[PDB]
């Protein structure tokens, strides 16, 4: 046939750029990347440490603690107060949580009962559940409302917290417990069934979870706190990535004063304990930690990067040498 | 036996002639002359295709994921969207397996539409090849290719003669003379006699043996036996006659060229085989770990599973279900570590490397206009792999061009530069041939000291020597319109006759008793007293004539070896013309000893009646003749020598030397004649001084001998240098290819096995290897030899149909293109014109096409462990549940999306040095031969750089996620987070790699390696979703956080920077060949 095109990519010599992995380049990025991960890694470290952080166990698996009277709740509404007392004041915004350990919240089985389009607020969804939540399609002949697994099992335990003061009256914390979810997860996710302007009449010919002790009716006292855009409920459908885990509970506002938001001192823990875990050795927490500007308090990131940062820079004097050697 | 009946096409329809199949399939006895070279013909395409697409592991792998996706209690897609993957994959390979094969569906028309001429009517009617049936008379003109296997009925030319050249059947360069049977001759010449020729030819049945022919004919109520020298065959081409009439024996695949095509086999390459391993491996890897990790499940579910109560699905299986219903479970969910993209990226990979040869314009032949043509773009890789080169001569290595370049006399050499009487300098015009009246400008002659002398006379024996070239040539001139067009059987009396011509000796017209020379522009007509026959055993040919003045004198011309034992005692010039032969010997040019002698009247006429007495003998006038020869021929006087060359293709003598530094062993494989193959030798550089030349005689004392010592030590020592020239008639001897019968039949082939190997051992021991005389059989068989005994990857470059079945049995075969003829072009993997460019399908395009395809395997078995053991590694923090550790949505479109470009771009464009630069280092391409880049080890060491990969891009993310990250209203510290994390992490990690491994960074590379990491980072923050409108949400949580961020920083910097010191480490303690150029690029 004819002569071929004199084409730069037919003829395959497209401009291009050669790089070498040469000493005098490859030398540099193991340094610099030593000189940029040793501080971030102390910046990291330094500021998790300043985190002010208290984690109380109230599971009550061992005796001589004063919760282990509800592992056996003979009486369903059961109580447990844990003493604990604060070092310094925890300044600025205080987030509270809970933490379920040993909790596989990431099992495939558990993962996908739910219904996405039923939490989303379809009509159709709403009476025909979709086969993911099978185990917990129907309670008795009409389907529950929050069909599956993880909205079966939601974390309903209550804590409370008080300060004790000098005349030793048990003062209440005030604990927000809204703009704890994601803001997508409150107003695209998630959302109440269309139609009426009343819950009970929206949330008609569903039932209850089996497991929850009140409809979804009322979740909470408050119209936009309430259905499937409750904070609670929200925060725990959004499953976690490991059995040890900690969902945002209720969040410490930082006081109209420039008086520290929880003063040092002596604090009760006032827990309804409700969710029983022990069965299969799982263990309830409660933390409270204080907000900081750079993310939280994560103590790994911080000695993971020193550790890079140092090999990092040792790779490079070892590289050096070896590349003066066979120079 | 075979029946043929003349211009009767429903005798061979017979009910008793149909041979009939198993399966409802008549197939008749006789092949219609149409042929077949397609491997689809209209509905075998399924069937077919699909049986070699399955030919690879994956595609069985892949099946077996749609079975397990079928099942209800495991399945985990719909099972209507996993096979419409698959389909379009193996969709992917059927079309450009069909794109391929249509190529080669028209080159069967321009073949089976040659347009022949033949008798289907009262006269004769033109009608195509495919048309041709056996038992057709045809009619064939000058330069005509044979249809088929005919006999000759008649010819213009006296006694139905009929001249073919048989270069396509063999490597000979000269014609061979057809003749007709006498009845035949001269009752069939008129064209309307051959439409009513009724003769009945029993023939034997159709065969390979191009050399022998038996049959017989009846007709006119007479039987006349048949042999080879009155059948042309398929390959053919008429030469030297205006026209001749044949009748077909033998049409189609029953030609005896067709039987000698072997047989077309599917042909894979050494990574192809490899590729199989890996899957293999991955198979039982696969298995081991989904067994082992439903182990697990198993266990997890005995004491944690079955105590939580929130994992309660209503359901009563035991923990030993549960873990059996979960090895499926994990092998769905682990199974893209062989991905679908595995062969699509393959077969885009070699289809655009495939078209870098045809688009090349370094091996575009432009006088041809002929550019390369990869015709089968599935052997690519296999060009970087390449052990030995056989070699075809004729064609190949040659131009089937035949110069005069030089000529001795009395002692002194004449063709040389020079000018006057006395050189003076190298640089000299082209000589002025104007002021011969016959002379034209064919021949480039520098030489004007030659052309004084002949037009001066003193020396008179320099005309005599001339004259010699215009009288001792036996070939016939045309005079149809006074140009004097010579038409030589021989094209070294071809070109002599020109060249003799050019010098004034112009020999005018041949009589069956005078002949027509003029010498110098005089007209001398000689008298023809006795032909001498040229023969191979005695290696010259004589004529004896009387001249015009009365005296007699013989002229001969032949071999020097036999002249100089009949040389008379007296010969001043024998020792100085010896000289001169060595001169030319050592230039690479073919030698004819001019000689004669004196013959008295008395002398003559002794001679003379026993001359006529071997003639007219019937019973051994052959061995008569030679008899009367010998005895004339006792003292010659030598007058000189002349000096021809057999013009190799330009480039072969510089390709063989750059491929031999590649490690490449070329061997050559021709069905030409010894002296013609190992002349070529020489002139390619095979064959130097250096080189001790055994031949069949002395590779037969060696090989029996080792037989002998064992009733391995090398052959020859190792520091010698050893050339083998055998003959295709000693290759079966050496090779013994010349109840108890069950018995003797293992030792039989016991050591026939043995005496194989030891041909070969011997064989490959030597620097080059000639093959001469061998038949088409018999290449393939040599080929196949070496593939068996060495397990080497061979290369059969050749043209012509004797070169089929080597170009078939080959790993990689090459036709010669360009030509007339197309035989070997069409059976070909690859086809270009000029032998000169096997160095750049090799040393550029193979030896790139090996690197990029090691280096996409390399990297497309690394991307896909780091990307599917997260999976395995998430296992221990789920409960062995087969939960995924990303998105159900990034699973889908990590492959085709996020990691197929970048790859494919670095397949089809990475360039480790210069094509300039690779040919000028031919020793780059040796690290293909040994299979360095990409071993069975060096795929571990990419699944244990994946294994690790995945270790580092899970185990850095969950050490951030066990703590606190983020933790604030929009804390990401969730499942849908932690996915989104080791995916981007990955996806950066991965193209960073392969940003690593590319060496040519081109513009499209870089935009694929930035344009793959911005697609994904794109299309996770709504941007796609945006466009598709203007036609859940976790991304923009995750990725607004620092220590995300840093948590992805740090992957990617642990994942990475180990690397960059490895390859570092070793590019500076053991740099490879490649690397070595680079540094030193620049002052190369
Ligand atoms: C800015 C510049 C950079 C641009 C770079 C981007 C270039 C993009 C151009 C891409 C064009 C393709 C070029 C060839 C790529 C290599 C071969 C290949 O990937 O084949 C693919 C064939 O795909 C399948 O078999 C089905 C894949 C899953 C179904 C959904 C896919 C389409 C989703 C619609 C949305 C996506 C639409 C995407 C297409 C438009 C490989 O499939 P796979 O993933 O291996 O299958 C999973 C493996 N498993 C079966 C074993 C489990
Ligand atoms: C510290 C890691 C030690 C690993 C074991 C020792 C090194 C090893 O076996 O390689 C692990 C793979 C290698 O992945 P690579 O892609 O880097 O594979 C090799 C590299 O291409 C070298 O150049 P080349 O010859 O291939 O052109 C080769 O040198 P050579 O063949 O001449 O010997 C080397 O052999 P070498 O080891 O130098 O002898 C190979 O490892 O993955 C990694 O690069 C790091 C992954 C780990 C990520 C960090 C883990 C914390
Ligand atoms: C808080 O949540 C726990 C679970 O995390 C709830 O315990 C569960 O309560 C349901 C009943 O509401 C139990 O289901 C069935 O209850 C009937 C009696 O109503 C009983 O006969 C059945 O055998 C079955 O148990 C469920 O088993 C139980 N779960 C566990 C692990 O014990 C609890 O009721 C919730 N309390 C509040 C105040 O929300
Ligand atoms: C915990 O505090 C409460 C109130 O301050 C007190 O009644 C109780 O005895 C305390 N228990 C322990 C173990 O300190
Ligand atoms: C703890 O909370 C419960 C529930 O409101 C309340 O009845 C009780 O008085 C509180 N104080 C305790 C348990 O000391
Ligand atoms: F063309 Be080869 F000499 F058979
Ligand atoms: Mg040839």
């Amino acid at each position: 046939t004819r002569r071929p095109d004199n084409t730069a990519f037919k003829q395959q010599r497209l401009p291009a750029w050669q790089p070498i992995l040469t000493a005098g380049t490859v030398l540099p990025i193991f340094f610099i990347i030593g000189l940029i991960f040793i501080p971030i890694g102390i910046g990291i470290f330094v500021t998790s440490n300043n985190i002010r952080e208290i984690e109380i166990d109230y599971t009550g698996t061992e005796p001589s603690s004063p919760c282990n009277k509800c592992l056996s709740p003979d009486v369903t509404p059961c109580f447990c107060t844990i003493n604990f007392t604060l070092e310094k004041s925890f300044e600025g915004n205080v987030f509270m949580y809970y933490g379920l350990s040993n909790f596989y919240q990431n099992h495939r089985r558990y993962v996908k009962s739910r219904d996405d389009s039923q939490l989303n607020g379809d009509s159709s969804a709403l009476l025909n559940p979709s086969k993911e939540c099978e185990p917990y399609r129907r309670n008795e002949d009409k389907p529950i409302a929050p069909c599956g697994a993880i909205a079966n099992s939601m974390f309903n335990d209550t804590l409370e917290l008080f300060l004790i003061g000098n005349d030793s009256y048990p003062i209440p914390i005030a604990l927000k417990k809204k703009g704890i979810a994601w803001w997508t997860d409150k107003n695209v996710k998630f959302r109440n069934p269309p139609g009426g302007d009343n819950l009970e009449e929206r949330f008609k010919g569903t039932t209850k979870p089996v497991n929850w002790l009140k409809p979804v009716y009322m979740l909470d006292s408050d119209p936009d706190n309430n259905g499937f855009i409750n904070e609670d409920f929200i925060v725990w459908m959004r499953t976690a990535a490991l059995p040890t885990f900690r969902k945002l509970y209720r969040l410490i506002e930082r006081k109209s004063d420039l008086h520290p938001t929880l003063p040092a001192g002596r604090y009760s823990l006032n827990v309804t304990y409700n969710y029983p875990v022990h069965y299969f050795d799982g263990r309830k927490r409660m933390i409270l930690s204080t907000i900081s500007w750079m993310g939280g308090k994560n103590p790994f990131l911080g000695i993971a990067y020193i550790a890079v940062g140092s090999i990092s820079f040792l790779l490079g004097v070892v590289l050096l040498v070896i590349n003066h050697k066979y120079r | 036996t075979w029946q043929v009946k003349a211009n009767d096409r429903k005798y061979h329809e017979q009910p008793h002639f149909m041979n009939t199949k198993f399966l409802c399939i008549k197939e008749s006895k006789y092949a219609n002359n149409a042929i077949k070279t397609y491997k689809y013909n209209a509905f075998t395409f399924i069937p077919m295709n699909l049986f070699e697409q399955f030919k690879r592991a994956a595609n069985l792998y892949f099946l077996a994921l749609l079975i397990l996706q079928a099942v209800p209690q495991i399945s985990t897609l719909a099972w209507y969207t996993t096979l419409v993957p698959l389909l379009v994959v193996l969709g992917v390979t059927a079309i450009k397996d069909l794109v391929d094969d249509v190529a080669r569906h028209k080159m069967d028309k321009e073949i089976n539409n040659r347009t022949c001429e033949v008798i289907k009517d009262g006269r004769f009617k033109v009608a195509k090849w495919k048309e041709i049936q056996v038992g057709d008379v045809i009619r064939l003109k000058k330069n005509d290719f044979v249809p088929a296997d005919i006999l000759l009925l008649s010819s213009s030319e006296p006694n139905s003669l009929c001249y073919v050249e048989t270069a396509e059947l063999d490597g000979e360069t000269n014609l061979k003379f057809k003749m007709s049977l006498e009845i035949t001759d001269q009752y069939l010449q008129r064209e309307d006699t051959l439409a009513t020729f009724d003769g009945f030819i029993e023939c034997e049945e159709p065969n390979n043996r191009l050399d022998k022919f038996t049959g017989t004919l009846f007709w006119r109520n007479t039987s006349f036996p048949l042999d080879a020298d009155k059948i042309l065959l398929r390959g053919c081409v008429i030469r030297n006659t205006d026209f001749c009439h044949g009748l077909v024996i033998f049409a189609g695949a029953d030609t005896k060229i067709m039987k000698n095509s072997g047989k077309t086999r599917f042909k894979r390459t050494k990574i192809d085989y490899l590729m199989n391993y890996m899957v293999y491996t991955i198979f039982v890897v696969l298995i081991l770990l989904s067994a082992g990790l439903a182990i697990g499940h198993a266990y997890w579910e005995a004491q944690v599973g079955n105590s939580s109560w929130y994992l309660y699905d209503g359901e009563d299986d035991t923990p030993s279900y549960r873990g059996f219903l979960i090895f499926w479970g994990y092998i769905i969910v682990l199974n893209t570590m062989v991905p679908i993209s595995l062969y699509v990226s393959v077969e885009v990979i070699r289809l655009g490397q495939s078209h870098f040869i045809n688009w090349d314009l370094q091996m575009y032949y432009a006088e041809k206009d002929t550019p390369a043509k990869a015709r089968t773009t599935t052997l690519n890789e296999q060009l970087g792999q390449i052990h030995y080169i056989f070699s075809d001569k004729t064609g190949t290595l040659t131009q089937n061009i035949m110069t005069f370049k030089k000529c001795c006399i009395n002692g002194q050499i004449y063709g040389d530069h020079r000018d006057a009487s006395q050189h003076n300098h190298n640089k000299i015009e082209q000589v002025d041939f104007s002021w011969n009246t016959y002379a034209d400008g064919k021949l480039a002659f520098y030489d004007h000291y030659l052309i004084e002398q002949i037009q001066s006379g003193k020396e008179p024996e320099v005309r005599q020597f001339f004259f010699l070239l215009a009288v001792c040539h036996t070939v016939m001139v045309d005079r149809t319109d006074g140009q004097l067009n010579y038409q030589a059987a021989s094209p070294d009396e071809g070109a002599l006759v020109n060249a003799a011509r050019n010098f004034g000796f112009a020999f005018l017209a041949r009589t069956q008793n005078t002949i027509t020379i003029s010498e110098l522009g005089t007209e001398r007509t000689y008298n023809v007293l006795a032909i001498l026959d040229f023969n191979s055993d005695r290696k010259r040919m004589s004529i004896i004539v009387r001249t015009p003045e009365g005296n007699i004198k013989l002229y001969c011309k032949g071999a020097d070896t036999v002249i100089y034992e009949r040389l008379h005692r007296m010969n001043p010039t024998k020792q100085e013309t010896q000289d001169a032969l060595d001169i030319f010997a050592n230039e690479t040019l073919r030698t004819l000893c001019l000689c004669y002698k004196e013959i008295e009247e008395k002398e003559f006429t002794e001679w003379n009646k026993k001359f006529m007495a071997a003639s007219v003998a019937s019973t051994n006038r052959d061995e008569a003749l030679d008899k009367v020869y010998e005895e004339i021929e006792k003292d010659l006087i030598l007058l000189g020598a002349t000096a021809i060359e057999d013009k190799l293709q330009d480039g072969v003598p510089e390709t063989i030397s750059k491929l031999a530094k590649a490690d490449i062993k070329i061997w050559v494989l021709t069905g030409d004649k010894k002296e013609t193959a190992e002349n070529i030798g020489f002139a390619c550089e095979l064959l130097t001084e250096d080189t001790t030349i055994c031949y069949g005689e002395d590779i037969n004392s060696l090989l029996h001998a080792r037989m002998e010592n064992q009733r391995q030590e090398s052959f020859f020592p190792p520091g010698g240098n050893r050339a083998l020239i055998i003959t295709g008639s000693w290759l079966n001897e050496i090779l013994l290819e010349k109840r108890m019968r069950t018995q003797s039949k293992r030792r039989l082939e016991a050591k026939k096995e043995q005496r194989q190997k030891n041909f070969v051992d011997l064989a490959c021991e030597c620097s080059a290897v000639i093959c001469c005389r061998v038949t088409p059989k018999q290449k393939a068989m040599v080929v196949d030899l070496v593939k068996r005994y060495k397990k080497a990857i061979t290369l059969a470059i050749g043209d012509g149909a004797n070169d089929v079945n080597m170009i078939k049995t080959a790993h990689i075969g090459v036709g010669i293109s360009g030509q007339e003829g197309m035989q070997a072009v069409m059976s070909s993997d690859y086809s270009f014109a000029q032998f000169r460019y096997l160095q750049r399908l090799l040393l550029v395009h193979g030896r790139w096409s090996y690197i990029r395809m090691c280096k996409f395997l390399r990297y497309f078995f690394y991307k896909n462990f780091a990307f599917t053991l997260v999976h395995f590694w998430y296992s221990f923090f789920n409960g062995y549940s087969a939960q995924t550790a990303y998105e159900d949505w990034f699973i889908t479109l990590y492959n085709v999306l996020y990691t197929s470009l970048p790859v494919l771009l670095m397949g089809l464009l990475d360039q480790d040095v210069s094509d300039k630069l690779s040919l000028r280092f031919p020793g780059l391409y040796i690290v293909g031969q040994r299979d360095l880049l990409f071993n069975y080890k060096r795929f571990f060491v990419s699944l244990l750089h994946g294994v690790l990969t995945s270790m580092i891009l899970f185990f850095i993310p969950l050490g951030a996620y066990l703590q606190t990250v983020g933790q604030d209203g929009e804390a990401p510290s969730d499942y849908q987070s932690f996915a989104v994390t080791i995916a981007s992490a990955l996806v950066i990690t991965v193209n960073f790699q392969i940003g690593l491994d590319t060496s040519y960074w081109t513009f499209v590379n870089a935009f694929s390696i930035f344009g793959s990491i911005a697609l994904y980072f794109g299309i996770m923050f709504d941007f796609h979703s945006a466009g598709i409108h203007v036609l859940t949400g976790t991304a923009s949580n995750a990725l607004r956080q620092p220590y995300i961020w840093l948590t992805i920083i740090l992957t990617v910097a642990v994942c990475l920077l180990p690397v960059v010191a490895i390859r570092f480490l070793s590019m500076t303690i053991w740099p490879s060949e490649s690397d070595k150029i680079q540094k030193h690029r620049k002052r190369l």
